């Protein structure tokens, strides 16, 4: 499966329909989850010679590079070039500070053989997702260069997927848009909200946001629909009015001394204020002293 | 005009458009918007289909007379949404004012000669 | 190159972080409630 | 005891003297103006930020916020000084004290 | 305007 | 600074106190050197964009026009006076008189009220308002 995927995408990279990018899609999003598999797979088998490398290298292709960079041997942590360019001196510092005191002991050479293997594999994974993610965001500046700059070239290239094109999608009213391909599963989540352009923006308003975000994207399929429209215009006019819109989202005269005229109305005109707003209180039993007696204590207050 | 909005009315076409698309929305049966058109032609209760000429894009209401080409419904473009530019209360010039039958329609014959009047002038 | 303050911040925090859940692992009845 | 006043206005007659006379009609409250902004930044941890300002009025107003931020903090330091040793204070001045502190 | 008279005030102190 | 347009003109001042009749009018009879003069100008630009639409201050300078401090013998370094269409108000502060308020008042509420309590005296055209203050103390401990 992947292998096919790979040989159709490097001939449409080599000779340079819609259904091609979507199986290249498809193919970039299992080949994420091969890698991530592998990348625990290789968190699992390494962690005799190196349990602290997990923590330290949260994500999976750091973690991935540590294991192929230092493997087995704690030894690879002072000065190195090639754990300095992956990581960062603070993270190289504390890799180095972990390996000091690992508490651990290698592991054998088939074990650490696999180790390489898997690493490899994750490495050539991630290669050819990236690779299938080039030729999708290509096959979409082709296809739906608004499409691609208002929502992002993934994102145009699945609802183009789930839609069935820009023919189709043009169709798609703005509830449809908003709810492309949404469903505990959140109700309306649509791939607009499932996507980078939703992702930066808070979660209370993330959803409404969305509905700015997957409509416009749908008169991006009114856009894309035609031949017009090439150069991107209308979706990076209303990306940049999804930024206002986010942007505002998020972050003195005297009264005249002068009071009321006279009194003339009265009940069931001003009286309904005056007996719930400044409702009518006890006025008895609180407001009386009895100057003779002292019915509370000396010092209650 | 825009070229691609096909058919255009005339003036009295236009106007008696504009007094059908009020009698249905004052009596609940016209629904405004781009999207609530898109679900009613979608539906298949949508009576007729109008649009605006005058809508930067306008390839944005090209989808309106397609779905007419798909559910065989009339399709119309107003010069521009301005004549609906109050329309049901909308402060904005109304532009995709899908007219879904009415039970008993104080004007169901009349919107049915709208139809057949919108149906001449795609030719 | 640049600063960055808040790195050797963040880098000793998740050291202590990770060395205390690893005396954290050796408690015997933490209770958790899902 | 009166260095804010008095360095306000002399940061004020120093940006008037050297503004020319077509800008002193009315920039000159825009200055100012732009003088309290620059107080109430610096007093809030808010940066004062003029990007369509000279640079050389930009120094002149960093100058001044500077100088008044040294003579606010020697008076609120003075201030509850004296209130910490028993001085005799009105409401008015304690809130000031107060909000400074 | 205000900056003559605040010149002359400031000359004086 | 000094926002305040001070009227040069002795003459320039009595018809500014006869232009306004709706409003209050304030004039500060101190001279600017002084820094009693310099915190009174402050508490008035305080208060200058708030009792604006109820009033309207003026400063004066009594070396530039002499006769408002040699008629109404304004002898204090700087000294609060209020005329309300050609009629001086008192402000019934407690200090003996009430020509003049006489002191650095450095609270901006204070100043408002009291310009409020005027105005308020003024409309309904009591010459001696009622200051609600106790002026006669110096209201602090």
């Amino acid at each position: 499966m992947f292998a096919e995927i790979m040989m159709k995408i490097e001939e449409y990279i080599s000779k340079q329909e819609y259904r091609v990018i979507v199986d290249a899609n498809n193919l970039t999003v299992e080949i994420e989850n091969e890698l991530n598999i592998i990348h625990k797979f290789i968190r699992d088998k390494y962690s005799k010679r190196f349990p602290e490398l997990e923590s330290l290298v949260p994500n999976a292709l750091d973690y991935i590079r540590t294991v192929k960079e230092l493997g087995n041997s704690l030894d690879k942590c002072k000065n190195n070039e090639n754990l300095q360019q992956i990581l960062t001196n603070a993270t190289i510092m504390v890799v180095s500070v972990t390996a000091s005191t690992t508490q651990g002991q290698q592991l054998s050479e088939e074990e650490l053989e696999r180790l390489e293997e898997a690493c490899d594999m994750a490495l050539e994974l991630n290669a050819s997702k990236h690779r299938i993610y080039e030729y999708v965001e290509s096959r979409m500046s082709f296809i739906a260069p608004n499409l691609s700059i208002i929502i992002g070239a993934s994102t145009a290239a699945k609802i183009m997927g789930v839609a069935g094109g820009l023919t189709n999608l043009s169709k798609m009213p703005a509830c449809n848009i908003m709810l492309l391909g949404a469903q505990s599963v959140l109700p309306h989540t649509g791939y607009i909200y499932h996507s980078d352009i939703v992702q930066s923006l808070p979660p209370d308003l993330r959803r409404k946001a969305a509905r700015l975000v997957a409509a416009k994207c749908t008169l991006a399929a009114r856009v894309d629909s035609f031949h017009e429209s090439t150069e991107g215009k209308v979706g990076y006019e209303l990306k940049d009015e999804i930024e206002r819109k986010f942007d505002k989202w998020q972050e003195k005269p005297l009264p005249a001394p002068l009071d009321g005229q006279r009194k003339k109305r009265g009940g069931r005109r001003y009286r309904k204020m005056k007996e719930r707003l400044g409702l009518t209180e006890i006025r008895k039993q609180a407001n009386r002293m009895s100057f003779g007696e002292i019915e509370e204590d000396a010092y209650q207050e | 005009v825009n070229p691609k909005a096909y058919p255009l009315a005339d003036a009295h076409l236009t106007k008696k458009l504009l007094d059908l698309v009020q009698q249905s929305c004052n009596y609940k049966q016209l629904r405004k918007g781009a999207n609530e058109a898109t679900k009613t032609l979608n539906r298949g209760i949508s009576e007729f289909i109008v649009m605006a000429a005058d809508a930067e894009p306008l390839e944005i209401i090209l989808h309106l007379p397609l779905l007419c080409e798909d559910k065989n419904v009339p399709y119309v473009f107003v010069r521009s949404k301005q004549a609906l530019g109050r329309a049901c209360g909308v402060s904005r010039p109304v532009i995709a004012c899908s007219v879904t039958i009415k039970e008993g329609s104080q004007l169901k014959q009349q919107i049915q000669s709208i139809q057949q009047s919108i149906e001449r002038l795609l030719v | 190159g640049e600063l960055d303050m808040r790195k050797i911040g963040q880098a000793r925090n998740t050291l202590m972080d990770m060395r205390l859940s690893q005396v954290s692992d050796s408690v015997s009845g933490q209770t958790v409630v899902d | 005891s009166h260095f804010d006043l008095e360095l306000r206005a002399a940061v004020m007659h120093d940006i008037l003297d050297m503004m020319p006379e077509g800008i002193k009609q009315n920039k000159a409250r825009t200055i100012l103006q732009h003088l309290s902004e620059a107080w109430r930044c610096w007093k809030a941890n808010i940066p004062w930020k003029v990007p369509g300002l000279p640079t050389p009025i930009e120094n002149m107003i960093l100058r001044y916020v500077k100088a008044k931020a040294d003579w606010w903090t020697n008076t609120a330091h003075y201030n509850r000084e004296r209130i910490r040793r028993g001085a005799t204070v009105d409401k008015t001045v304690c809130k000031k004290n107060l909000g400074r502190l | 305007d205000i900056e003559s008279s605040l010149k002359q005030l400031a000359e004086r102190r | 600074s000094y926002m305040l347009p001070h009227l040069h003109n002795g003459w320039q001042v009595d018809q500014a106190i006869l232009s306004e009749e709706d409003r209050v009018v304030v004039i500060r009879f101190g001279h600017d050197w002084d820094p009693t003069c310099m915190k009174m100008d402050e508490v008035l630009y305080s208060i200058a964009e708030k009792v604006k639409n109820f009033a309207v201050i003026y400063l004066v300078d009594i070396t530039e026009v002499p006769d408002f401090n040699k008629m109404y013998e304004l002898y204090d370094p700087c000294t609060v006076m209020f005329f309300f269409r050609n009629k001086h108000i008192m402000i019934d502060l407690g200090t003996g008189n009430n020509n003049k308020i006489n002191w650095a008042m450095e609270d901006k509420q204070e100043m408002v009220d009291i310009i409020e309590t005027v105005y308020r005296g003024a409309r309904k055209g009591r010459g001696l308002v009622v200051s609600p203050k106790d002026y006669s103390t110096k209201y602090r401990y």
